[PDB]
């Protein structure tokens, strides 16, 4: 019932592939925090960190260069790439440099290249969800999980154990 | 007129245009009532995410139509 809850979550697909959601909840009710790194990478960290085997903080570079890979496949696709306003290869240079930050944009295209869901939980600074937005077809359960705070920042998620 | 706008937290709240008022114009609508940037703003509607040059005319916005507020997350 505990994960009834999250399997019944209600997502308004909005646009092909995109998905929002309104609940009202505690992050940390239902989720473990993973604290990431407050260097400019901790978007690539949060997605190492749910990602790959013995992640570390080095590991956030292989999803930077996943990320490249994503790109050039879907960039020039991607309705949310028109706030960019940059050539496709101008924002590669800028995506790659150090310490840039990441965002839903590098969301949408990691889960298509990875083929898998990406959710990312904005909190207000109580860590209370004001909304999901899921990038993928997939359920919670099954998702990278990613929390968004203070408007700046991303860490991972993991489903706490009961409602696993 | 008056369109809806549902907010990327799931309030839903009211503007008032004219159907020749830019995609932009709205953004900015929606940063004076509700205190939203325009440069996180994601108008959608139809499926779509509209174009800031565009009218509410261009995309057949009528009266009382409802449009979604998607937000671009950086950190």
């Amino acid at each position: 019932p505990g994960m009834d809850f999250l399997r019944s979550l209600d997502w308004t697909q909005v646009i092909a592939g995109q998905y929002v959601s309104n609940p009202r909840f505690n992050i940390s009710d239902y989720f473990e925090i993973v604290r990431q790194p407050g260097d400019g990478n901790c978007f690539y960290h949060s997605i190492a960190e749910l990602t790959m085997p013995n992640k570390t903080d080095h590991s956030y570079h292989y999803i930077k260069r996943l990320t490249e890979s994503a790109a050039r496949k879907y960039y020039q696709e991607e309705p949310e790439a028109r706030l960019v306003g940059l050539s496709l290869e101008d924002y590669l240079k800028r995506m790659l440099s150090d310490n840039e930050w990441g965002s839903t944009l590098e969301a949408s295209m990691l889960a298509k290249e990875m083929g898998i869901t990406i959710i990312i939980w904005t909190v207000a600074a109580s860590d209370e969800v004001e909304a999901g937005i899921k990038f993928g077809d997939g359920d919670v359960f099954t998702a990278v999980n990613l929390l968004h705070s203070g408007q700046t920042h991303f860490d991972a998620l993991r489903i706490l154990p009961q409602f696993e | 007129m008056q369109i809806f706008v549902k907010t990327l937290t799931g309030k839903t709240i009211t503007l008032e245009v004219e159907p020749s008022d830019t995609i932009e114009n709205v953004k900015a609508k929606i940063q004076d009532k509700e205190g939203i940037p325009p440069d996180q703003q994601r108008l959608i509607f139809a499926g779509k995410q509209l174009e800031d040059g565009r009218t509410l005319s261009d995309y057949n916005i009528q009266k009382e139509s409802t449009l979604h507020l998607v937000l671009r997350l950086r950190g």
